[PDB]
């Protein structure tokens, strides 16, 4: 940088650009049979396991702990507001377009084109599908992994909040902005155009409220280019999403390593319950039973730690959501690199 | 000084002193009533002592299992069978106590971990809202945060936010720019608002209309590149003298 | 449960294992043919109740089973009379959660008041047949996200506060858990002389555990201490003064 004491340079124009940031919400919630992954349905086991059942429940209320934690989670991010401000019927915006962030009504879900897309990029079917007992026992000949994780006793348990309910918290937030701008974050919505919104927000940067103004067809234009190059983005890009795609897998791979390790035998003559119990007389099979008991519940007890690791990392990721979503959507923020790199005017 | 930081200028204060003592006085008298007349009022502090509690608890629980042994007790042990024998047995009893302690030690590390976090924002929090007025939005309370009171708590502390809500509202017509001849002119710090026949320059968070006058507004470019512009007087205070 | 299997054994293989290891195919010994062994239980049952103390009505939910196929999936038919009823039609309510039973579906929205999962909430509701006698029964409901609301947009108009309101709130945060240390030999001999002969190996983990725990200790003090000590200086309250009528007392 050519430095001088007596020379300064001055921006003669400038760009606006729109940039997406992604935050993990939420991770799969997920129960554990401790009985089913044990004893896989023994009536010989669990005869064993009465005394590690007070193990088995601290396992489970770790477990659920986790469950509600994260329906919190998106409670705090998406629920910042009550209202459900319903979208209007577009009016003149100043010539900005916002018809693809805002939600579609002519297709199911009533969720944004661009909600549309990200819900394609990531792949949920992997992780899990419903399962019928019908549908896994007509289907023997194909082994999904999910049926067979449910026959152990690991099973997924459904959001609170579905996907369309959060899209209509979004839509209200979005509708929020647009027509009050950061009125509605605190106190009740105060209509204002949003060309006059956009002149505040230029103000709060430090740029002149006229300058806006003669160049309000420009503004809108940068804006509707820079959205439009973002949908062909995420479009054209298979690997845009990346964190979210990484939070599945790691709860279907946790599920998957834990049904692998019952394959395992933990210094036992068979790994399989049934063996054990076919060639061996009871006193004698009780102690190879109970070396395999301590193996699994030992797996089980690795497997609930890493979860609650993983918890406290979605946590502060959902945290740090929860205060974007208060500092940039609901008002201008002055902390540099907070709401993406430049000087924050909105978002979205 | 708390108002001007939000906006709101400081003769509006002055003029409703009483009435802002009066409010915070009676929302002071409110939380009060609201903490003695409600038993479930600091749910996470007693969700904090309750898990520590009930870790201590099942850890004695967890004695009473035995881990593949004859019996739970080691005296029950020692006392029917040789060392030899005897070993096995307790190795087995002393493998699973470890274990015990073991697991719970790790869920305390975690729970740590979790105070820890909400520590650092309280910290956060008692500098940026008890030490200062805060800009960030929702931070120091839902509403443009004016001062914050801290409050003792076991194992917790209590954060009393006093912030400034916008109550009722009206409807007035809006223009960007006001043409007064042949020149664009925009208000420095207000909206101009539009009883219906006449403008005025008013504060975005109260309402307090003003006649439009040269130190009031800046006129920049001409008033053709403005989309919104309407036709007004501009008045100028030094013509008259 | 034994079925027909599709897959076909090699002459030498007489049995097949998944990737559990548990004898997923088998073959009839008699006859030649495959058959798979699939677990009897399938799992899945949550019971939503209101506090015992207020009815010992209860409400039970199956996450993966339909309502036309919840008996066969529990095997009711051999079930005590009292879980038959749960299994019974006239309170089936199906929901992308599962088939909830117990609970009369009611269309009006409620904030949530117990989770069932997929939008649905389950809260105990004077509900009463012909509203003469009062009754109180377990209903099922979607959950309100809010007050539904539209703001009235203009490109001439808005909207200036012509008052407002001083609100004062509460936010509680912990600052610091209980600190507990453990004597390892005490928890795991009970005082025994004989015991700790072996415990002397095994010293060097309950260090280990101990370390760990004065760590968390020291840390609790640091929490508290950040907190509240930000100035050193201890300014003394000052006989009150006016405060322009603000009553801090
Ligand atoms: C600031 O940059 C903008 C955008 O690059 C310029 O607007 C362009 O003007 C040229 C004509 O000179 C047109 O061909 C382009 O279509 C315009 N861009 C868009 C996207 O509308 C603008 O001229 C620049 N301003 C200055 C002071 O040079
Ligand atoms: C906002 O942008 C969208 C997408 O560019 C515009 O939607 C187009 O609408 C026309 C009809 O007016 C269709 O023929 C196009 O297929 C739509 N998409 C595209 C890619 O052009 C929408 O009209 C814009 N809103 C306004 C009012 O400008
Ligand atoms: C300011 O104007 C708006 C729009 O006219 C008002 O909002 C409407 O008020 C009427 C009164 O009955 C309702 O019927 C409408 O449903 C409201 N919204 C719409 C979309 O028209 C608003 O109430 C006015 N402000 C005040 C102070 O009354
Ligand atoms: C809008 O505000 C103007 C203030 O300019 C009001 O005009 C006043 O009207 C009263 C009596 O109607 C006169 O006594 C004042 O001298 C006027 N003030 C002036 C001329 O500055 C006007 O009444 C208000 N209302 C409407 C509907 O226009
Ligand atoms: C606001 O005032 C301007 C300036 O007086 C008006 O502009 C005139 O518009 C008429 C037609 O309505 C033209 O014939 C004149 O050439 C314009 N200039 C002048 C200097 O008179 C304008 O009509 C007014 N109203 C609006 C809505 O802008
Ligand atoms: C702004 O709000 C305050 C508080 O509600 C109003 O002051 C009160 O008004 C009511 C209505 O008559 C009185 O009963 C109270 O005695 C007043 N004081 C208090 C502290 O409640 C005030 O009048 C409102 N101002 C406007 C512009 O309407
Ligand atoms: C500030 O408020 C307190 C109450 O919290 C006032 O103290 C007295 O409180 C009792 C009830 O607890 C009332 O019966 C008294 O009337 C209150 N004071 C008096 C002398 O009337 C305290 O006085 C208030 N401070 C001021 C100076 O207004
Ligand atoms: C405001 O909206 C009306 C109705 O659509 C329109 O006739 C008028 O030209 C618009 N004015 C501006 C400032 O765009
Ligand atoms: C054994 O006898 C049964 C009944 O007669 C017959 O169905 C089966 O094929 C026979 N299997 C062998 C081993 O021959
Ligand atoms: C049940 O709870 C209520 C308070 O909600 C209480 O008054 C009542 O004593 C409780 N019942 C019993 C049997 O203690
Ligand atoms: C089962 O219930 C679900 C709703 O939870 C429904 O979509 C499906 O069509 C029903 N039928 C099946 C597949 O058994
Ligand atoms: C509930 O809604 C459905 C569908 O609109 C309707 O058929 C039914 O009569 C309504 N009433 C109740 C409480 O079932």
């Amino acid at each position: 940088v050519a430095y001088s004491n007596n020379s300064i340079a001055i921006p003669t124009n400038f760009t606006i650009s729109v940039t997406t940031e992604i935050l993990p919400v939420s991770m799969t919630k997920t129960s554990v049979d401790c009985t089913m992954y044990i004893c896989g349905d023994s009536i010989e086991c669990s005869n064993l396991l009465l005394q590690y059942g007070s193990f088995c429940t601290q396992l489970n209320r770790a477990l659920t702990g986790i469950a509600v934690e994260q329906d919190k989670n998106t409670q705090e991010v998406f629920a910042q507001v009550k209202q459900i401000y319903k979208t209007p019927p577009i009016k003149d915006f100043g010539g900005f377009n916002f018809s693809q962030i805002l939600p579609d009504p002519s297709k199911p879900s009533k969720r944004s084109f661009i909600e549309d897309l990200l819900f394609n990029k990531v792949t949920l079917a992997d992780a899990g599908f419903i399962k019928q007992y019908g549908d896994c026992l007509g289907d023997i000949a194909a082994r999904d992994l999910i049926c067979a994780q449910k026959f152990n006793g690991l099973t997924v348990l459904p959001p609170l909040l579905t996907d369309e309910m959060i899209a209509q918290y979004t839509s209200a937030l979005l509708a929020g902005t647009i027509t009050s701008g950061w009125t509605f974050g605190a106190g009740a919505a105060l209509q204002i155009p949003f060309a006059m919104q956009m002149a505040y927000r230029f103000n709060g940067i430090g740029v002149t409220q006229n300058v806006l103004y003669e160049n309000q067809k420009l503004i809108a234009n940068q804006f509707n280019s820079a959205i439009g190059k973002i949908q062909d983005s995420l479009s054209s890009t298979a690997s845009a999403l990346g964190k979210l795609q990484d939070v599945v897998n790691q709860n279907a791979q946790a599920l998957n390593t834990l049904v692998k390790q019952l394959s395992s035998n933990f210094g036992a003559i068979s790994s399989v319950l049934n063996d054990i119990l076919s060639r061996l007389d009871p006193p004698e099979a009780e102690v190879q039973i109970d070396r395999l008991i301590t193996g699994r519940l030992q797996s089980l007890q690795t497997y609930v730690t890493q979860q609650l690791i993983r918890a406290a990392e979605i946590r502060a990721s959902a945290n740090l959501a929860a205060t974007k979503m208060s500092e940039c959507v609901l008002g201008q923020s002055k902390r540099v690199d907070f709401c993406g790199k430049g000087y924050h005017l909105m978002s979205f | 000084y708390r108002f001007n930081g939000i906006g709101v200028t400081q003769n509006v204060l002055y003029e409703n002193q009483k009435l802002i003592a009066n409010q915070f006085n009676s929302a002071i008298g409110k939380i009060q009533d609201s903490l003695s007349s409600t038993a479930s009022a600091l749910g996470k502090l007693q969700d904090v002592v309750n898990q520590n509690a009930q870790a201590l608890n099942t850890l004695v629980k967890q004695l009473s299992s035995n881990f593949g042994a004859i019996s739970s007790v080691l005296n029950d042990i020692l006392s029917r069978l040789d060392p030899p024998e005897a070993e096995v047995q307790i190795d087995r009893l002393i493998t699973g106590r470890l274990q015990s302690l073991q697991t719970y030690v790790t869920q305390q590390l975690i729970r740590a971990a979790e105070i820890r976090a909400s520590a650092n924002l309280a910290a956060t929090k008692m500098s940026e809202c008890v030490l200062g007025q805060s800009k960030r939005v929702d931070f120091c309370g839902k509403g443009y945060h004016l001062m914050s009171f801290p409050q003792s708590a076991p194992h917790g502390v209590v954060f009393l936010h006093v912030t400034y809500v916008p109550a009722q509202e009206k409807n007035f017509t809006t223009a960007p720019a006001i043409c007064h001849e042949g020149k664009a002119h925009f208000p420095r710090e207000g909206v101009f608002v539009s009883n219906g026949t006449h403008w005025f320059i008013t504060q975005r968070n109260f309402y307090e209309p003003q006649i439009i006058t040269t130190d009031n507004t800046f006129v920049s470019g001409s008033c053709d590149v403005v989309i919104g512009i309407v036709n007004n007087t501009v008045y100028d205070p030094l013509q008259p003298e | 449960v034994l079925t027909t299997s599709k897959k076909q054994f090699l002459p030498f293989q007489q049995f097949g294992r998944d990737i559990s290891d548990t004898t997923d195919a088998v073959r009839d010994p008699q006859t030649l043919e495959i058959l798979d062994i699939t677990p009897c239980s399938f799992g899945g049952v949550s019971v939503i109740t209101p506090g015992t103390n207020t009815s010992n009505q209860v409400a039970v939910l199956y996450q993966d089973v339909n309502c036309t196929e919840v008996p066969m999936a529990i095997h009711a038919e051999q079930l005590t009379p009292a879980w038959r009823v749960y299994s019974a039609g006239a309170n089936v309510f199906q929901t992308r959660a599962g088939c909830l039973v117990g609970a009369e579906h009611v269309n009006n929205s409620y904030e949530c008041d117990i989770p069932v999962g997929a939008g649905i909430c389950a809260s105990y509701h004077s509900m009463s047949s012909l509203r003469s006698v009062n009754q109180r029964s377990i209903i099922a409901y979607t959950m309100s996200l809010g007050a539904e609301n539209s703001v009235a947009y203009s490109n001439n108009s808005i909207a200036i506060p012509t008052n407002f309101t001083i609100s004062v709130t509460t936010e509680i945060l912990p600052v610091s858990m209980t600190k507990t240390s453990v004597d390892c030999t005490m928890y795991i001999c009970g005082d025994s002389i004989e015991c700790s002969n072996l415990l002397l190996q095994y010293g060097s983990f309950c260090t280990q555990l101990n370390r760990a725990l004065t760590g968390i200790a020291v840390e609790q003090d640091k929490n508290t201490q950040e907190v509240f000590a930000q100035v050193k200086q201890i300014y003394k309250t000052p006989p009150i003064k006016d405060f322009g009528g603000f009553n801090f007392s």
